[PDB]
């Protein structure tokens, strides 16, 4: 009944004063990102062009003391328009070519 | 004359504090999205890369309780930017 | 005072308040969307991909009851970033595989 | 003088007030656009 406005209120209270400038524990330790792929296909290998094309979900954990909260037990999922709302690490795929994240509906994020 | 009027204002008091980030019945529900497609028009193949192209309309639908009102008239074709 | 001022006051006037999320006559009678076409060019006739391309200026026409303005005779042209401010209809091209609007210079609207 | 503040609020008081949605000398004469180009 009045979880809704609760849960809400629990999530403004998190954003509000949070600053995406700034890693987690900025100055102090560095910040541990666990990361899993599942490949969903492997596309054409090509030796003319030597590369090859892959399709993924890729996936990123880390703690961030900013986004802790009590009251609601749930793991949490949010729209994903919340990640332009939040510090996300700036992984990138050194050696890739062209590539891009799916929006076949909306972003898949 | 005044409809256009009328329900500017329920909309506008229809998602003041309203949350986007969050289901409807996060707490409380599973959210069921009834959904169906229109397949437009299918192909073509192609044996080569192994694909095929559809175009459809994709349609899905579910009830969202804060978005519940009452006027003059049962259902808003709303714009699409909304 | 003075015609730009003056102008400019009026148009903000129109736009103040201007729901753009309600067609014009919501809730009454169908708004009459009346179009006409010039045609640029039919560019290409493809058999192998059962498809053609055309090049054209595509033109709408309608009322909107809000937007009447008095005291000025003159027909007002406008930038055509108040595209994006006013409410325009949703016309789209059943059979279109892929299209663009021409955005050189700055968006062809 | 060369204060970098003294070109700020120049430039912020061309832009209060400016409309975009109209064009200079608006109900007047036409506006009249040298065209140049460069071709590289
Ligand atoms: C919210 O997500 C967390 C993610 O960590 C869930 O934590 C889960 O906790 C359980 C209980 O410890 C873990 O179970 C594991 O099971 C085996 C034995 O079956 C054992 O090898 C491990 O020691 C461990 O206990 C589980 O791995 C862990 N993660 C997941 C994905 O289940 C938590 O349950 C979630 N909460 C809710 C309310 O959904
Ligand atoms: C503002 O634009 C409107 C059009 O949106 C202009 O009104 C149109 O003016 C023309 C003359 O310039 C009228 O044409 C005449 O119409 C009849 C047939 O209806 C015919 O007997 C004549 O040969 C002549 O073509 C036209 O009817 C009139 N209305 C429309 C809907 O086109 C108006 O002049 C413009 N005003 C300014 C100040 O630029």
């Amino acid at each position: 009944p009045g979880n809704m406005s609760f849960v809400k209120e629990t999530v403004d209270k998190l954003l509000k004063g949070y600053d995406i400038r700034l890693r987690p524990d900025f100055g102090g330790p560095p910040v541990c990102v666990g990361m899993n792929i599942d490949i969903a296909s492997i596309d054409m290998v090509s030796e003319v062009n030597m590369d090859y094309t892959l399709t993924m979900y890729f996936q990123q954990y880390w703690r961030d003391k900013r986004l802790a909260y009590s009251g609601i037990p749930l793991n949490l999922t949010l729209d994903n328009r919340v990640a332009d709302q939040l510090w996300v690490p700036d992984t990138y795929f050194l050696n890739d070519k062209k590539s891009f994240v799916h929006g076949v509906t909306v972003k898949n994020r | 004359n005044d409809n256009i009027t009328i329900f500017t204002r329920i909309l506008d008091g229809l998602l003041d504090g309203y949350d986007n980030r969050l289901r409807p019945g996060l707490g409380e529900r599973i959210t069921q999205v009834r959904t169906d497609i229109y397949v437009t028009s299918f192909g073509p193949v192609s044996d080569t890369e192994m694909e095929y192209t559809i175009d459809v309309f994709f349609r899905q639908s579910w009830k969202d309780e804060r978005l519940r009102f009452k006027g003059p008239m049962q259902r808003l074709p709303l714009n699409n930017l909304l």
